């Protein structure tokens, strides 16, 4: 029964600097190791620091060296992590769970990684606020791949997710399907949704996504066709 | 660097997976500990099995194990429903003077037949191709498992500029659905006849293609 | 044995988590730092002391004996030490609360008829407040009297609220008496008493503990350390001063070079086209990879070289038994004394600090010394033993030729190979050529 | 939290010191980081400040 | 237990230590008797040379 309690959740623009701080319960840190690990959306996991209670040693990742370093308060039973300099990309869920490699061993590689905390998300970025760009998407040439044709919106560009889009007020429900925004490397997400009406009416009715932003408080209609 | 791990692995309940894990020759002579961590959806990781086969308290022995030559790997029998999950094979390494971990696995357990992404690529629209900024909507929908490696290429080469892909999503049934979006600038849109937007799932690979 | 989150006293006492140790035997030891204790909240007196006498033993071997406490309740229990989902105790040891409405003053005996000495191992609980002494001891006023046909221990109840642990804010002060052979236990406690099961089997062996996290790989080494076993090839070490088995001194230099090889004069004359084959000197033959110490020949059928077995041998054995009898190849050491400290003792640590440091320092000197007098004692022998070759030569050779001083002798008589040979083995007659040479040298 | 110390006191006539017949026993407790200190005297105490 | 320990620690590191040194000195002295003695025998005939 030993219990981690990770810092609240933080989030700070990029160039600035965070800390994140692990408490521990039952046993003391103090006979126990610890490391980090970023968790990057989705990304994996990746190890980045580690030190000893009661052994001052550290050893940290060969990329971020420097900008990370730990900390350790043996008298409140908490370990801190400092991070300077923060990167936009470099924002993630970070852990601390314990290690064996204590005392004579100082390597932290014979322990495996035990109890690790629930995780606190920094969030890195510089960005504010934006209009999403609303421009069609119809078929190259009448699709005719199986049944009717696939045409679409695209909102590019906009922050912060999510904005909700209505093809004809919600006249267009059937065949609609709106894929998962993703984030840009410039800080910015889109999403996409698409619709399956058929091909024999493509001239017939008229399809627009009312892409409504609460964000930008940006109302952009658009119409789709080939 | 990371660990060599497969994508994904899969099989129906009540059966056996193994999830292949290969070193580098710093880790392979060394065989420093290695230790497997399951990760949950949406969840802390936790440690599934520790020191070659060393057992963590409270998981059953379904798990094992096992570590020879370059590389170490770890099976899975009487497979549940909840035994699906993120695995990473974490270990030690020494050239790096650190510790390596897995790229990833994604364990799912079948009953849930496989399925074929459905690609649709879009061009560029008039109005966006206005601002002197192309996008390529590509999206893939109704694959199971939601496993996709996607490939984006020019013509000639393969092309990592402007490569946002979103992780899969399960769709109200059970199938996952994710998109690629590679924007591109006017000029390389024209530059090539037409640019295809290729799908890894399963080792089929389905794809679709516009030109100017 | 590897305690793992056990400490040799937590497994003695008989911790829930550490009764897996219990009857257990060992050689060393070894104590984790993950360690950790979960049963009733202890202090033991003196503890080191009992800790290190424990190891030495080697043994948790208990041996449960048939006692009998009339008129009071046993097997005591409480929350803070759990075995399992009900409630639970000490292992070797048994909680005695009053029956009934009363406590009689315990008194009890135990013989030692058995020929090994026996360890008893009792403890003195510590109410946090009145009520609850003389509600589990009635008479407010508890008292334990353990003693022996030698020694006498008595320890009184200390009432009072205390740090809070493990859900209490009471204590129990550990205590342990050795029997020895033919002598006979006594106990006699009014209250607030934990008398133990029985005894432990002491025994006289080289068993130790050590601290370390260390990993356990399988393997067979004479020698262990804190940071894990390491060869004893050579006579010191910089490891870590505490040791177990057969390991070399620990000296303060992290290294020491001894010559082994003879001393070089490297580069070459190389002179030119023509080789003067000029003698040693100034110059060792890179050349020459027969042996130690050769020779060249520059007669009229051409050059030549051949190494002189028997100098060289002469050298090489000088050289290689003398290491090890100048350093012993090793010498074993189990128990000692403990090297580190976690917190501060006073007089009795200072002491010990002192000692070990005293030794090393002494020690390191010895090595030092030592390394510096057999290297500078090689050079000497080796460099001597091309000296005397070149003597061995001056007086055979005689007459006929002469030592141009350039570490060569100047034959002053054609010299075919054979003739040359003839002077190698020592074997070669001066009167052969001396009318010959004679002639050349004074004409 | 780690180890525990009682005195009690000795009531008796010594050797007058300075114009006193009684004394003051001094002990010191050492405590470290995370660790707590309690005191429970029922009298003659000496408390630090 | 521990004072009994360190008692035993101290004498026999001593005699260790000692020992080296009677053994070391011993070696030496005999190492370099030989020599002195075989030095004289060799001035006494470059007297004669
Ligand atoms: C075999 O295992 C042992 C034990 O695991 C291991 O020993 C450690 O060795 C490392 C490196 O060789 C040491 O780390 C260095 O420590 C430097 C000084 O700080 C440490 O040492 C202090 C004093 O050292 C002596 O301690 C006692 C006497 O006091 C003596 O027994 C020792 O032999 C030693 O000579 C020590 O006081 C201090 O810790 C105190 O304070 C903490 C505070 O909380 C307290 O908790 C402790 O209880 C203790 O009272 C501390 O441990 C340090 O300057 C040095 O720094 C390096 O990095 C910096 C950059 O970060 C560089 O600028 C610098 O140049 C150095 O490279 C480094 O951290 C370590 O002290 C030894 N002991 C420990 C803690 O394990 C052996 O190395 C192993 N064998 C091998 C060689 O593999
Ligand atoms: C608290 O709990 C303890 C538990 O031990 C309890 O017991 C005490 O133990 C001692 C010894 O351990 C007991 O003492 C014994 O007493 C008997 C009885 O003595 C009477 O009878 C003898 C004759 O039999 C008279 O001479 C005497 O005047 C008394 O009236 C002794 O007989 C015992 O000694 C001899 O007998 C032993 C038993 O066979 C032999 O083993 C021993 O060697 C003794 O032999 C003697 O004679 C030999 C002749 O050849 C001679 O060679 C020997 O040298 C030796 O002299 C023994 O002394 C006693 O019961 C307890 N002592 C106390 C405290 O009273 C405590 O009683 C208890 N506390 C209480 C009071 O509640
Ligand atoms: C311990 O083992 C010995 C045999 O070596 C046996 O006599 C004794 O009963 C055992 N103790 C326990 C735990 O019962
Ligand atoms: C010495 O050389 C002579 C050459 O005349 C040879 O006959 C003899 O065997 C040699 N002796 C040795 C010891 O090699």
């Amino acid at each position: 029964q030993v219990q981690l309690v990770q810092s609240g959740a933080e989030v700070k623009k990029p160039g600035a600097s965070v800390t994140v701080s692990c408490q521990v319960s039952g046993y003391t840190l103090t006979s126990y190791g610890l490391s980090w690990v970023r968790q990057a959306p989705g990304q994996g996991l990746e190890w980045v620091g580690w030190i000893n209670t009661y052994d001052g040693q550290t050893k940290y990742v060969k990329k971020f060296q420097g900008r990370v370093t730990m900390t350790t308060h043996t008298g409140t039973n908490t370990a801190y992590m400092e991070m300077k300099s923060l990167r936009s990309d470099d924002t993630a869920v970070y852990y601390c769970a314990r290690v064996e490699g204590v005392r004579g061993v100082m390597g932290f590689h014979y322990y495996p990684m035990d109890v690790w905390g629930q995780g606190t998300m920094v969030t890195v970025s510089s960005a504010s606020t934006k209009g999403p760009s609303v421009f069609p998407l119809a078929p190259s040439s009448k699709s005719t791949s199986g049944g009717t044709a696939a045409l679409g919106c695209l909102v590019k560009d906009y922050f912060p997710e999510p904005v909700t889009v209505s093809w004809n007020s919600g006249a267009l429900t059937s065949g609609v399907h709106t894929f998962p925004a993703v984030l840009q490397s410039s800080g910015l997400y889109s999403l996409s949704s698409v619709v399956t009406v058929p091909s024999s009416s493509l001239g017939t009715q008229t399809y627009i996504c009312n892409v409504n932003h609460k964000p930008s408080n940006t109302k952009v209609d658009k119409k789709v066709e080939p | 660097s990371v660990l060599t791990q497969p994508p994904s692995v899969s099989g129906a309940p009540g059966q056996r997976v193994t999830i292949s894990c290969t070193g580098s020759s710093s880790n392979i002579g060394a065989g420093y500990a290695v230790h497997w961590y399951q990760q949950l959806p949406g969840t802390a990781p936790k440690l599934l099995i520790s020191g070659n086969s060393n057992r963590p308290s409270g998981v059953p022995d379904r798990f094992s194990g096992s570590k020879s030559g370059t590389s170490a790997s770890l099976a899975i029998t009487g497979l549940q429903a909840e035994d699906e999950a993120d695995y990473y094979c974490q270990s030690y390494d020494s050239s790096l003077s650190g510790s390596v971990f897995g790229g990833g696995t994604k364990l799912t357990v079948l009953g849930q037949p496989k399925a074929a992404p459905s690609v649709t690529l879009f061009p560029p629209s008039s109005e966006e191709l206005q601002a002197n900024k192309a996008t390529l909507v590509c999206l893939i929908s109704d694959f199971y498992p939601g496993a996709v490696t996607v490939a984006w290429k020019a013509d000639s080469s393969p092309v990592k500029a402007g490569v946002e892909t979103t992780t899969p999503s399960k769709q109200s049934n059970n199938k996952y659905a994710a998109s690629s979006y590679l924007s591109l600038t006017p000029e390389q849109w024209k530059s090539h006849r037409s640019y295809s937007c290729q799908v890894t799932h399963e080792g089929s690979t389905v794809e679709k293609t516009v030109a100017p | 044995l590897d305690g793992i989150d056990c400490t040799l006293i937590d497994a003695l006492l008989g911790d829930p988590h550490c009764d897996v140790f219990q009857n257990e035997t060992w050689d060393l030891f070894v104590e984790r730092s993950k360690a950790f204790s979960n049963c009733y909240p202890y202090d033991v007196p003196d503890y080191a002391s009992l800790r290190s006498l424990v190891a030495s033993s080697g043994t948790l071997e208990f041996i449960t004996e048939g006692f009998t406490w009339t008129g009071v309740t046993q097997n005591g229990g409480s929350n803070a030490c759990k075995r399992g989902p009900g409630s639970g105790f000490f292992s070797r040891l048994n909680w005695v609360t009053k029956s009934g409405s009363t406590y009689p003053v315990l008194n009890v005996t135990m013989p030692n008829n058995d020929n090994f000495d026996k360890l008893y191992i009792w403890g003195v609980h510590h109410p946090s407040t009145n009520q609850e002494q003389t509600s589990l001891y009635v008479q407010a006023s508890g008292r334990v009297t353990v003693s022996t046909r030698r020694s006498q221990q008595t320890i009184i109840p200390n009432i009072g609220s205390r740090p809070w642990v493990r859900g209490l804010s009471s204590r129990i002060s550990i205590y342990w008496t050795i029997v020895k052979p033919g002598d006979v236990l006594v106990i006699n406690s009014n209250g607030n008493l934990i008398a133990p099961r029985g005894y432990f089997k002491m025994r006289t062996g080289k068993s130790s503990i050590m601290r370390s996290d260390a990993p356990i790989d399988t393997c067979i080494s004479e020698c262990i350390t804190p940071n894990g076993s390491i060869p004893n090839d050579k006579p010191f070490q910089n490891v870590n001063k505490i040791t177990y088995g057969a390991c070399p001194k620990y000296v303060k230099q992290n290294t020491l070079k001894l010559a082994t090889g003879m001393r070089n004069v490297p580069e070459k004359q190389t002179r030119g086209l023509f080789g003067a084959i000029a003698g040693f000197i100034e110059n060792g033959w890179e050349g020459m990879i027969d042996g130690w110490y050769g020779f060249r020949h520059q007669n009229s059928e051409g050059t030549g070289q051949a190494a002189d077995l028997k100098s060289t041998q002469a050298a090489i054995d000088q050289i290689n038994g003398k290491l090890n009898r100048v350093i012993e190849k090793t010498n074993e050491k189990f128990h000692q004394i403990e090297k580190e400290f976690s917190e501060v003792e006073g007089r009795i640590q200072d002491l010990e600090k002192y000692v070990e440091d005293t030794k090393i320092d002494l020690w390191s000197y010895n090595a030092e010394l030592l390394v510096a007098l057999e290297n500078q004692h090689t050079i000497d022998l080796t460099d001597s033993e091309m000296n005397k070759l070149f003597e061995k030569t001056r007086r055979q050779l005689r007459e006929n030729a002469e030592d141009m001083g350039n570490g060569c002798f100047k034959i002053y008589h054609k010299c075919d190979n054979a003739c040359i040979e003839s002077i190698r083995n020592g074997t070669y007659d001066h009167d052969v050529y001396r009318d010959e040479a004679l002639n050349n040298r004074f004409q």
